[PDB]
């Protein structure tokens, strides 16, 4: 819907405080940690796919990293 | 032909409860308000609260709100509502109308009962 | 912001009368107003369905506008029984209730 | 003295050899400009009134159904077509449906049906373009006069009106002469692309594209009852039960939504006029012809006393409410700042001339002590006011904080925060094109990107420039992951 | 509540039509495929951050897929 | 023809065309009918006839 398109990132910062600031800075985080606390077998999953997929640590646990946000916000 | 009636002219002393009800019938209950508007005895009318019984939810006024309570009982298309402690102040006659859902109907109201008076004295 | 409304009278010869509430930013200037008419004794009624628009019968002795933060009913000549007690009616968006006008005693002499 | 305890003015220091200083205005914000002898003044910006809206692309966040009809034909007989299919105000979904015996016809398969459904709005949302030509800025001069009532007074000040069309006002004074403010308006807020949705008795800044954007049915917004309402399918959805039939929905009220999808946009007062009180502009103020009044008056003898206990600002300057005693109308108020233990003079007066204009009321006067003890003398006898006071303070401090505000006003204005005190030095000009390029090529990359995902490129960039050989790369790295960590650590505001 | 955390990923499924099942199967890479024709930049931004982490041709695809679907989404 | 000694004052608001050209709509409020508009670009920060 309208609601997971935010008005985020737009260039129109100003001195003013912006509707919605203290909740929706931390929404999405919010959001990533429930899904990933009430699933926790996608981390099983995520580990797996970041292990046989990343060579170096760095490129692992970027790939976790990548891994556990987009899937909770692409549900 | 759709109309709305009372429970009938009612009086009780101070620090009473009192349930003032309404009749509906004629039309889809669901689907209209109950906007339960109140009237001193010569004084001003004073709307104070209005209740959605597809639903159940209350829209009380911030002065009613906690003194007053409001039921739809759709089973017999009938809104209730109760004075929670009746105070001698709180002497009126209270009718309840319907109003359309939508923001341009929240504030219209046709087909009003006749208003159920109660008095307050000792 | 509560809305306002000053009793007002007239001559049974229907020169022109006219009853004004006037309301705040965000009651009367972003919802419909809608008028009621009371007899004394009886349920008031409900004189104007929406903005300007009659529900049944009284056509051009009971005719309403609003024009930005304030609204009114004109007429083109009264008659006696157009004496009774008038109500406006809004739906305020700030106190989310619906805002009654403090009532006019309209008297036909 | 409008902008005292405000806890967001900077202060001007240097004029220019011209003598116009040239200052970034915000809402928010105050800028107290001095001089060297000019009296001092803290410009402030109120507001953005905004007039002549014209509503444009109007929004459905509702809806309703009213009537719904539907007709459905066999299989290998085509479509099931409907008469109000060709209507403007319904909308309607094609959808196949297994038939057959005990249903209405002999072949077997799947056939066609449609449900079409008429369509009314309820509330809507409407978003109005900011006529360009009818955008006023409004900005309040206040000079440093040291009135009784004038501390910290919001009201107190002569206003000036400055639009894109005669952008230069050059504010009356009442003794002070002509301040000329030359400011440019068309560097502001870039308001071509925004544009001011309101819901309700609400309204907000949201950018056009955006704007345009989002998802929900939309009209010319030309004041016409019953509209036609483009990409209405949006409130509605059809609904399969398993195979037999098709049934529509209103899909509700999307007004919770909307609140949640402009939870960055800053919001306006739609209350009265569209006041927008957030945005800035730039002001090159020139103070060629402003005069100090009360040059030529004279010292006063009698003594001074203060009404009330001396208090700090939050940018450490000290403020003195000292009331005359003496018999001479006009006065200047003699001023040294003593230090600890001895004689000297090295604290600043950041009023620019305190004067008692009348002796029935009292001055107030504002001062910027020196670090650690300083005693503060008011008096010009021997029996002259002692004003005790200590500074906890650290010059270092002072330049970490000023380095940190400075940042503050980098990572909002952007290209023009360069020219926020630019006395007009050659240094300023190539540091604000060098900042300009990087900025466009920076919002180039980063538009569109969240706080959050901000902190985690910046990061990323900084991990990958620790962990690079190539010197260029790794330092470029590191400077832009250590600015983009700044950015989204500050950006959500 | 909030659109951010719809009902897609629980195991319970039958064999009816889910409530906004056509809509919603969608609706996710509608808004991502949107938000990256709005802004383009940030292709070259993942193209750089894919090309200076993945040593293999799979770990840049993988780390530009994952980067390009996780801005939007996370927004 | 000589010099407008008098102000102007613009009457439609000032637009970009597409190759980057601006469009000045001004009304001379002046009794010297017969006359030239003096018109001089002062670049930001700089006098520069730019
Ligand atoms: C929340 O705010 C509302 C108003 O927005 C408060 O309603 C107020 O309720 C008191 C109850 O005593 C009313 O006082 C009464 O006023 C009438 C006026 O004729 C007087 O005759 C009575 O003797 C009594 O003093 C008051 O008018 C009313 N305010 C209004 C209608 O604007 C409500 O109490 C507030 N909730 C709190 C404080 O918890
Ligand atoms: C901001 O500035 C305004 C105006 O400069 C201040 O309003 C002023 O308030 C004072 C007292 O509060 C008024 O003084 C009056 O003097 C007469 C003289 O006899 C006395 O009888 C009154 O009782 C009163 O003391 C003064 O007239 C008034 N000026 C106006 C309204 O223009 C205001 O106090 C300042 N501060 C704030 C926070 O607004
Ligand atoms: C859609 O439904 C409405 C009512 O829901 C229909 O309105 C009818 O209008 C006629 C006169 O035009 C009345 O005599 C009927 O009483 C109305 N119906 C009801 C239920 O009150 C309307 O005809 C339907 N069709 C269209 C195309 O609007
Ligand atoms: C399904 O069965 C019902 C009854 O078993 C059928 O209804 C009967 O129809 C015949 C002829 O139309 C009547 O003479 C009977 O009186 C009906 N019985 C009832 C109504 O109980 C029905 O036609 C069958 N087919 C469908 C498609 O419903």
């Amino acid at each position: 819907s309208v609601a997971l398109a935010p008005h985020v990132g737009m260039g129109l910062d100003t001195r003013a405080q912006t509707w919605m600031s203290a909740e929706g800075a931390w929404r999405q985080i919010e959001k990533v940690e429930t899904w990933a606390f009430r699933h926790p077998g996608f981390t099983i999953l995520a580990l797996f796919l970041a292990h046989y997929i990343g060579t170096s640590l760095t490129q692992k646990v970027v790939i976790f990293i990548l891994l556990m946000l987009v899937t909770p916000s692409m549900t | 032909q759709v109309q709305l009636v009372q429970s009938g002219a009612e009086v009780k002393k101070p620090g009473a409860p009192v349930k003032v009800s309404c009749e509906a019938s004629g039309y889809t209950f669901t689907d209209y308000f109950i906007h339960w508007v109140r009237q001193a005895p010569g004084q001003g009318l004073e709307w104070m609260g209005w209740i959605n019984p597809i639903s159940g939810g209350t829209n009380y006024h911030p002065r009613f709100h906690g003194g007053v309570t409001m039921t739809r009982d759709t089973s017999m298309k009938v809104a209730y509502m109760e004075l929670k402690r009746l105070t001698s102040d709180d002497t009126a006659v209270y009718f309840c109308a319907r109003g359309r859902d939508f923001r341009g109907g929240y504030s219209q109201l046709d087909y009003w009962g006749q208003g159920t008076l109660v008095t307050v004295s000792s | 912001s509560v809305l306002t409304q000053p009793p007002s009278a007239s001559g049974t010869p229907g020169q022109r009368v006219t009853i004004s509430c006037s309301g705040g930013s965000s009651n009367i200037a972003i919802n419909t107003v809608n008028w009621y008419q009371q007899v004394p004794g009886t349920a008031p009624k409900l004189l104007m369905y929406s903005n300007n628009q009659r529900p049944s019968g009284v056509p051009d002795r009971f005719s309403g506008s609003k024009s930005g933060t304030s609204a009114s009913l004109a007429i083109s000549g009264l008659q006696s029984e157009d004496e009774a007690d008038y109500y406006c009616a809004t739906w305020d968006d700030s106190l989310k209730d619906v805002l009654f006008g403090g009532g006019t005693k309209l008297t036909v002499l | 003295m409008r902008c005292v305890g405000v806890g967001n003015r900077d202060f001007v220091e240097g004029l220019s050899g011209a003598t116009w200083v040239d200052v970034v205005l915000e809402h928010g914000g105050c800028v107290t400009t001095m001089a060297k002898n000019k009296p001092t003044l803290d410009i402030e910006l109120q507001k953005t009134e905004a007039t002549q809206l014209a509503t444009l692309r109007k929004l459905c966040i509702e809806g309703k159904i009213t009537n719904v009809t539907t007709d459905s034909r066999c299989p290998t007989q085509g479509e099931a077509i409907l008469p109000e299919e060709q209507d403007q105000n319904y909308v309607c979904k094609h959808t196949y449906v297994d038939r057959g015996w005990g249903n209405g016809c002999g072949l077997f398969g799947k056939g066609s049906l449609v449900t079409c459904a008429k369509f009314q709005c309820l509330e809507l949302i409407e978003g109005k373009v900011v006529q360009h030509e009818n955008l006023k800025y409004t900005v309040i001069i206040t000079v440093h006069t040291g009135d009784q009532h004038q501390v910290g007074n919001e009201t107190q000040g002569v206003t000036a009106e400055i639009t894109p069309q005669a952008s230069t006002v050059e504010a009356i004074l009442p003794e002070y002469g002509t301040l000329g403010l030359e400011c440019s308006p068309r560097t502001g807020l870039d308001f071509n692309e925004m544009i001011l949705l309101t819901m309700k008795n609400k309204a907000w800044m949201v950018h056009r594209q955006w704007f345009f954007d989002l998802p929900l049915p939309w009209t010319s917004g030309a004041t016409t009852e019953t509209p036609t309402w483009n990409k209405k399918e949006l409130l509605v959805t059809f609904k399969n039960a398993h195979a037999k039939k098709q049934e529509v929905v209103v899909l509700g009220s999307q007004e919770g939504a909307m609140h949640t999808a402009l939870t960055g946009a800053t919001e306006i007062q739609t209350s009265g006029g569209t006041s927008i009180f957030a945005g800035h502009l730039k002001c090159r103020l020139k103070m060629d012809k402003l005069e100090l009044k009360g040059m030529s008056y004279a010292m006063c003898s009698n003594a001074f006393v203060l009404k009330k206990e001396v208090s700090e600002t939050q940018h450490g300057t000290i403020l003195i409410k000292v009331e005359y005693k003496g018999e001479d109308a006009p006065c200047k108020i003699p001023f040294s700042t003593e230090d600890g233990q001895g004689k000297a003079h090295n604290g600043r007066l950041i009023t620019a001339n305190p004067v008692v204009t009348k002796k029935e009321e009292l001055v107030n006067i504002e001062a910027e002590p020196p670090f650690g003890e300083s005693n503060i003398i008011i008096g010009i006898g021997d029996k002259a006011l002692r004003i005790n006071w200590y500074k906890k303070g650290s010059s270092i401090g002072k330049m970490f904080e000023a380095t940190a505000r400075g940042a503050r006003r980098m990572a909002i204005l952007g290209d023009t925060a360069w020219d926020f005190g630019s006395v007009g030095g050659v240094l300023n000009s190539l540091g604000k094109m060098v900042h300009q390029i990087f900025g466009s090529a920076y919002t180039a990359l980063f538009s569109g990107v969240s706080w959050i995902m901000k902190i985690g490129i910046g990061v990323l960039l900084t991990w990958i420039g620790l962990n690079s050989k190539n010197t260029s790369m790794s330092f470029s790295c590191i400077v832009i992951g250590i600015i983009t960590l700044y950015l989204g650590a500050v950006v959500q505001a």
